[PDB]
């Protein structure tokens, strides 16, 4: 959870960002 | 940095960027405490959930910088690490708890109009000034939005907000080693950190001694300038035990 | 000598917004 991802909630996960 | 402004020359001597031997990139920011430290997030150095694991060599600390991309030749200086020493309980697993991060670096960063040192807290300091609605001030050379990164180092002033607030503005769990700053929905203005931002100061002009200190770390956020949300940062008094311990 | 800039306090000279700084703690207009 850096600045750059979003919300966890239901969904636990996320991806990198990117550019 | 979003909706800031560009720095002025030797407005934040203590900026420091973390640059990428190669591919040679930005990293992140930091701050100069000493003649031979340098504090940032955790995160900049070990993030595992993407792989990230930077070493003493994969790094290079860039010290008076204003230009983000050009090599400024007689006001810059580089070096390298001679150890990086993270959180022995930094939480990369449940919501970036104890970002904090030191890193020794090998030959000494002697100063000069670009180049001095940022001062820590002392509990009185921390007690006196870290209150919601006390503005602070984060610098950084971040995307200009989520020419989307600037040219030169940006700056931008946030109020803090009260923890309550913070803590209803996401489904993380905040800790005491965090507090959050940015302004209101309502408020009628904005301006956040951002990605590249991250290990940068956020600092505060003491109306006792007219000295600046280092309040905290930028660390994460939930997009970049979003109503009703908000910046969190690393609490540098409340880790100031385990600085000194290394120190 | 931390926390005292060069450019800016120590030859008495204030940047553009740390004014908007010091303005916080005591609550201006």
């Amino acid at each position: 959870l850096d600045p750059r991802s979003f919300l966890l909630r239901n969904p636990n996960d996320k991806y990198e960002p990117f550019w | 940095i979003v909706e800031g402004s560009d720095a002025e020359i030797g407005m934040s001597p203590w900026q420091v960027m973390l640059f990428r031997k190669s591919p040679q990139e930005l990293l992140c920011g930091a701050s100069l405490i000493s003649d031979r430290w340098v504090l940032t997030a955790a995160h900049c150095l070990l993030y595992p959930p993407w792989d990230k694991n930077f070493t003493e060599n994969d790094l290079l600390v860039r010290i008076g910088k204003h230009s983000r991309t050009r090599y400024e030749r007689n006001i810059e200086k580089i070096s390298m690490l001679e150890k990086i020493y993270i959180h022995p309980r930094y939480n990369w697993r449940e919501n970036l708890d104890r970002d904090i991060a030191l890193m020794k670096l090998k030959k000494p960063v002697a100063f000069s109009d670009y180049i001095h040192p940022v001062c820590l807290p002392d509990r009185e300091t921390a007690a006196s000034l870290l209150q919601a609605g006390y503005k602070g001030r984060v610098t950084g050379w971040g995307n200009l939005k989520e020419k989307g990164q600037p040219s030169v180092l940006q700056v931008v002033n946030l109020p803090i907000v009260e923890r309550p607030v913070c803590k209803d503005s996401t489904r993380i769990r905040i800790t005491d080693n965090m507090f959050c700053a940015g302004y209101k929905p309502d408020e009628g203005k904005r301006g956040d950190a951002c990605e590249g931002d991250s290990g940068g100061p956020f600092v505060m002009k003491s109306p006792f001694n007219n000295r600046w200190y280092q309040m905290g770390i930028v660390s994460w956020g939930e997009g970049c300038d979003r109503d009703g949300k908000y910046g969190f940062y690393t609490h540098v008094f409340r880790l100031k035990k385990w600085i000194q311990k290394v120190i | 000598d931390c926390g005292l800039r060069p450019l800016f306090e120590k030859k008495s000279l204030e940047d553009k917004t740390e004014r908007e700084l010091l303005e916080s703690y005591i609550d201006g207009r």
